[PDB]
RNA sequence: CUUGAGUCUCGUAGAGGGGGGUAGAAUUCCAGGUGUAGCGGUGAAAUGCGUAGAGAUCUGGAGGAAUACCGGUGGCGAAGGCGGCCCCCUGGACGAAGACUGACGCUCAGGUGCGAAAGCGUGGGGAGCAAACAGGAUUAGAUACCCUGGUAGUCCACGCCGUAAACGAUGUCGACUUGGAGGUUGUGCCCUUGAGGCGUGGCUUCCGGAGCUAACGCGUUAAGUCGACCGCCUGGGGAGUACGGCCGCAAGGUUAAAACUCAAAUGAAUUGACGGGGGCCCGCACAAGCGGUGGAGCAUGUGGUUUAAUUCGAUGCAACGCGA
């Protein structure tokens, strides 16, 4: 509302030391409990390259380059109109997105181990195939569908 | 309102039908006539104009 | 299939629905389209993008005439009264001519009360 | 007698009035061509109109009503009111070189006439709009607001009705009283060599001084300062009602009480509060997220119910793991 400083700084991955990366073992932490999310995050992160033969950034990376929106709505109340004007996604955000999306997702893949369950979504999504990308295309659905506004 | 450019450069030069005709003039006609609301809430503009 | 290489556009900006209807320099309809038919209906044919998807719409059905240049013709407020014609442009239709035709009585009929809340 | 009032002469502006023509834009309707699956409407809808071909578009035709722009803080009129252009008939206002009459003036109970809209009678007219009415919708309901239609009417001629927040809520006539900015129209002077500048009559906006006023405000177009005549008021409700008279085709108009009852009714301004008024700001208020409650078993508190008693208290946010 009023508060305008820039964005809380974090630190970067133990193993890669990368932010985008490290917020990504955040996401996923559960309980305030960031030691086992890193064993997961790695435990997946790992058996992705152990696959797609790319380094773990490339790979992961890929799999974001479709979950990854662009454009969403948003909702003006305006003389009793609950508009959904559309709207391009900044790039620290867009990111943010992409990799909230892929955990959520990833959660509910029912698989075994949360551990691998991690790794499966963040293979399909480096091709458009988990629930990851499927929500991602709603978003950019919504959106233009409600470009009259836009 | 007519309008014809040689040259093509699609430009559209909307100027003329927002310099007088179009809307102003429909909007104008859309509701209701007036009878005694133009003779004061128009000359109301005048109590405006002045200051 | 009779090819007139150039024609008119004529465009309906009603501040509900905007149809466009492409005829030959008599009059003589070539084809048509319309937002309402465009798809979305109400409070999402009556928006500017609705005219566009409608015009360009009208071409993919009379562009089989051999069409090449054509006049507009555009009466009426609300949206798609622009719209409508950058498409039809964007659409390689060579324009030319853009004349408003939307009518406008030197005080005539009486206009209707409606609307009063 | 001439300064009031009037007449004449010559000019000036004007939607002043009555009659008759006429033009362009648009709406609707009819016919035909092109064309094809929607159109129309709303917040969404639906009624409705569409394949018996609508809408759109083009062509021709029929008809009624009103005159975009100019247009205004404008102009004219006793008021009501009066806007396209042209002709015919006709009223008033103003200026000025003056000429003429010679107080012929001001006001006016009763009287006479003019009176918006709606309404009424006879006969026309009828496009658009639209009381009634009929559907669709919204809503708890919706005899409404909104949508789809639509009769009277709205238009004309002639007769009637005579009312309105018929309002500047401010009777008419005349004389005085600082100023500022502007509009409209007549006229005089100025190298007018000029757009022009300066005067000076008529009508007209806003601001404001003195003064006036309860205040708001009015303020040379007074609600200031005066004179002439007229109209009207005398607490609120009952009541502009009843009764009677007069008028009216009718609807109703006009004149106009009393009983009973109240201690107020009311005007302006003030403070605050509120507004489904406006502007500007804050707060995990919302938005952006994370994790929950609501479902489950159990704990606990409250209500209810029960009970001989279920001790008393706390119950919107500010009671309900609260006094305990
Ligand atoms: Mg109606
Ligand atoms: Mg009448
Ligand atoms: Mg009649
Ligand atoms: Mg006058
Ligand atoms: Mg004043
Ligand atoms: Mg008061
Ligand atoms: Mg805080
Ligand atoms: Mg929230
Ligand atoms: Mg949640």
């Amino acid at each position: 509302r009023r508060r305008v400083i820039g964005q809380r700084k974090i630190l970067p991955d133990p193993k890669f030391g990368s932010e985008l990366l490290a917020k990504f073992v955040n996401i996923l932490m559960v309980d305030g409990k960031k030691s086992t999310a890193e064993s997961i995050v790695y435990s997946a992160l790992e058996t992705l390259a152990q696959r797609s033969g790319k380094s773990e950034l490339e790979a992961f990376e890929v799999a974001l380059e479709n979950v990854r929106p662009t454009v969403e709505v948003k909702s003006r109340r305006v003389g009793g109109s609950t508009y959904q004007v559309p709207v391009e996604v900044r790039p620290v955000r867009r990111n943010a997105l992409a990799m909230r999306w892929i955990v959520e997702a990833a959660r509910k893949r029912g698989d075994k181990s949360m551990a691998l369950r991690l790794a499966n979504e963040l293979s399909d999504a480096a091709e458009n195939k988990g629930t990851a990308v499927k929500k991602r295309e709603d978003v950019h659905r919504m959106a233009e569908a409600n470009k009259a506004f836009a | 309102i007519k309008v014809r450019e040689n040259e093509p450069f699609d430009v559209a030069l909307r100027r003329f039908k927002r310099s007088c005709e179009k809307a102003g003039v429909l909007a104008e006609v859309r509701r209701r006539e007036f009878y005694e609301k133009p003779t004061t809430e128009r000359k109301r503009a005048k109590a405006s104009a002045v200051k | 299939r009779k090819q007139v290489s150039d024609g008119v556009a004529h465009i309906h900006a009603s501040f509900n629905n905007t149809i466009v209807t492409i005829t030959d320099r008599q009059g003589n309809a070539l084809g048509w389209a319309t937002a309402g038919g465009s798809g979305f209906r109400g409070s999402r044919k009556s928006t500017p993008f609705a005219a566009q998807v409608a015009a360009e719409r009208c071409a993919d059905a009379v562009k089989e005439y051999g069409i090449k240049n054509l006049e507009v013709m555009v009466k009426g407020p609300g949206p798609g009264r622009e719209s409508t014609i950058r498409a039809l442009n964007a659409a390689g239709f060579r324009i030319t001519n853009i004349t408003d035709v939307t009518p406008i009585p030197h005080n005539g009929c009486r206009p209707p009360k409606k609307r009063r809340v």
